[PDB]
């Protein structure tokens, strides 16, 4: 089962919101593309049950884009690497 | 995002109660779910009690996936997911004729948009998604010889249909009705053709016979007789009749012909009927006419009040009586190129919206803040992809000051519902006319 | 041969970097291939890393088939093959909605024209041609640009341009009005009697414009809670199929200009049909005079016209000369209301504009001075050169070819001297252009 | 596997360009036909791998015509025999 996903938020504030929680053993990176912001999640080693779980939360705040992840790595716009959630929580939660 | 039951509204605000009781900052689908099982009395609440899901079992899974608790509570808002979930319950009720959303529909609406935290609470509490939509369902429900064929829809049975006590008034055209019966007995010019300027009244005359045969005074053999209404199903059903004949047909718009039985009441215009008898002569024979005088002015009035209740559907009427008096009288002499019962009704409608319309209009010189507001967000975006966070977060803390700003003059516009919500009197009616004359 | 990504353009020039690094004189498909794997970061670059094809493995096969190395480098050009390979990547992207070419497409474009040196490197590196077009593919996909909601499927499918949609991302023009016109629609639409509206006027006033009006206002947001949460849309074997897949979804309003299962379902319309054509439908009657119901579309206030133009001015910059000039627009419009005089006051205008909205981009492209004659000359040459070359007559061509390009560069030099006919006219506009258009209409 | 081919060039200069290389153990002959120039290559003894190889290069500069080679030998127009490439290099590369 796959352990890396790419999600699209409609408006940026949706991302801040997500940030205000716990990323947890979750490397994550954030792109800007077609004016909408995509976010790329990478779970290292988790039980499938544990991931289908976690991913649930994420999509309270996003949807999952059919977007080829390498389209971003090439033709996107990087904004924050590896610790993408973590950084937004810094500059935005209060 | 509209109006639901108390039970809905309470359950929703109740999500917020739970928003904070755990300290989180956005209320997602997981809180809407706590909301439902925690008002413990909604159909939604009831169902959960079925699957084996008390508040106890649930909140334990949820805290086991989020927990405290930034008391931030900086005037919170929804998850985009849950905003979808709300948009959905509205539809999970269009899909049920339920004129208003409530505890169930919101539970219905959650399953539908299964991607989210609620959904996982349950696929975790060993409760697949469909076993659940079921439980809600099993707590809501519904409301003859040749009729078999006929009884498509095509073409609904005026008679038994209004035998079920289920019928209203109905105001005539009381002597319009009885002339439908001198004819619907004959053996001469037998089948009556209903000519009059269109409408309304017209459909109401046949809803008459219906009312008359049933309760009950009528004559020259006419009891247990239905009045029925409205190509690859054509003369098909029509044979269930050449084999049993308790039936008048009510037409709207053709003649597959008096090959025998076929009792029908004619929907046609001053002239449209002359589009039958000229080619002749089933007309001067079978079919035979009668006119719809425009219903009595006073009768006209007490016709609306009956459907007053039913347009209350747009918010203002019922009432005012003083409001209808208008509609009707204006028409009879002041243009004055229709029929005295149809016109009035139309007028209401102009206003039968034109008021919920004027109700949801736009605030003062408060346009230019929107324009300001716009570029700030914009200015915000550009910098975040440049990052430049602080140099923007500035800009977010700043867009948002303007947000709650404009609201308190748009929510300050339920200050504008009052100045017309359910206000009704001629005031609104006649200005309508300054145009039509 | 156009414009691609950096990644593209870099990979391409990078072929040349390789052109010379080995001393060859024409950059063939083999160098474009080196170009891709050596910019090591393009989607193209990425793919090759998959098949097991680093720069190491490749260049060894290639040098094992060409090697040094006439440092000639006499200002080199392509192989005709590779020039084909480039023409191709442009098409391997038309075929993907990719508005611009890039590292992948060039790799795509190579496989397609498999006859050539690259292709053999791989059919030599035990990498059949299709295993390769695959690898690139499995690194691109769909979009899902639309966010949603179930029933929309059968529907949003057909057909037929979801106006609420185009009004969601705000990717929608103003448009002016006929602002009091948009309102009269919502009465006729908030009812129960005359449920469905129908606009009649010359056709003309781009009636269709008023409709985009709802999209915007039903969204944000001035409209009865009686209509919030709905959708505007437009437009044979696909019969009752999708229409069944809609009555089963009440949140829908529709647009026509031309059927009637009227009133039946929540099947709710907005109609655009001629002054008279409607005469020819309530004439049908009387579900007509009933359900559907009309409002008069105005030939916009003349000034209003002007504003519509500008709003889509910035959008007719497509044909190379606008924005501007205002002073010119006013004419497009103004002359039409009073001078011929056979349409609606907003279609007329834009038509004048478009008559001119290529016309001048054209006076740009005309043939140079009577130097139509040069080319005429250069012809007779090739022949002598050519036909001579068939006879040989060799050095009788050497100087003959040379006599040729003497000509050619002279030609192209005065053929591109008409970039001046561009700085003179291109991006012009003023009035005089129009008034021409006008007099050439009477 | 076959060891003789007939190729068509769109414009003559395409042929000059091909000339500027190494023919190598390759007899070659050049016809003119339908205004386009066909070129007829003949490898004496080479490994199949060695020929599929070489022929690659050629088709950077031509395409391979379905043309019956004897149609040329009869109804064509001879221009250079046997050492067709070699000769163009003489009168044309500088």
């Amino acid at each position: 089962q796959k352990l890396q996903f790419v999600l699209r938020f409609g408006d940026f504030e949706d991302v801040i919101s997500l940030s205000k929680l716990n990323v947890n053993g979750s490397k994550t990176t954030l792109y800007s593309f077609e004016n909408r912001y995509y976010l790329y999640v990478d779970f290292c080693n988790m039980t499938d049950e544990e991931v289908e779980n976690q991913l649930s939360i994420l999509l309270e705040y996003a949807t999952e884009s059919s977007i080829s992840i390498h389209r971003l790595e090439e033709y996107g716009k990087l904004i924050i690497s590896e610790h993408a959630l973590e950084t937004i929580k810094k500059h935005f939660a209060s | 995002f509209g109006r639901f039951t108390e039970r809905a509204q309470k359950v929703l605000a109740l999500a917020q109660e739970e928003a904070l009781r755990l300290g989180h900052n956005n209320i997602g689908t997981e809180h809407i779910l706590l909301g439902l099982v925690r008002e413990g009395e909604g159909i939604a609440a009831k169902a959960l009690q079925a699957l084996g899901l008390g508040s106890e079992k649930i909140q334990k899974e949820v805290e086991s996936l989020i927990g405290r608790g930034q008391e931030m509570s900086q005037t919170i808002h929804y998850t985009p997911r849950a905003k979808k979930v709300i948009e959905l319950s509205m539809d999970e009720a269009r899909k049920l004729g339920h004129s208003y959303v409530g505890t169930e529909h919101i539970l219905l609406g959650l399953i539908r948009e299964g991607e989210g935290v609620a959904a996982r609470v349950l696929n975790n509490l060993g409760v697949s998604l469909n076993k659940a939509r079921q439980q809600v369902l099993q707590l809501l429900g519904s409301n003859s010889n040749a009729n078999t064929p006929t009884l498509d829809s095509l073409a609904r049975d005026l008679t038994a249909i209004a035998k079920e006590d289920s019928l209203d008034p109905v105001i005539g055209r009381s002597k319009e009705i009885q002339r439908v019966i001198e004819v619907l007995s004959r053996r001469t010019k037998n089948n009556p053709v209903l000519i009059g300027e269109p409408g309304v009244g017209k459909t109401a005359i046949a809803e008459g016979l219906a009312q008359q045969i049933i309760n009950n005074e009528v004559p020259e053999i006419l009891r247990d007789k239905r009045v029925m209404t409205l190509e690859d199903r054509l003369k098909k059903v029509m044979d269930e009749i050449r084999q049993a004949g308790n039936i008048i047909l009510f037409i709207d718009a053709k003649p597959s012909l008096a090959r025998g039985e076929l009792q029908c009441i004619g929907a046609t215009t001053l002239d449209e009927y002359r589009k039958y008898i000229e080619k002749d002569a089933a007309l001067e024979r079978r079919f035979q006419p009668i006119q719809v005088d425009q219903p009595s002015v006073d009768e006209s009035i007490q016709i609306l009040q009956g459907l007053r209740d039913r347009y209350e559907a747009h918010h203002r009427v019922s009432i005012t009586d003083d409001a209808i008096e208008a509609a009707v009288k204006l028409s009879d002499r002041y243009i004055s190129d229709r029929f005295l019962p149809d016109k009035a009704i139309d007028l209401i409608d102009e206003a039968g919206s034109k008021v919920r319309l004027r109700s949801f209009t736009t605030p003062p010189n408060l346009k230019e803040l929107e324009q300001k507001l716009d570029e700030v967000r914009k200015e915000k975006d550009a910098a975040v992809q440049s990052q430049e966070f602080e140099k923007a977060a500035s800009l977010r803390d700043t867009e948002q000051r303007l947000r709650e700003q404009v609201e308190d003059t748009k929510k300050s516009w339920k200050e504008k519902q009052g100045q017309e919500n359910s206000e009704v009197t001629v005031d609104d009616i006649a200005m309508v006319v300054s145009s039509w004359t």
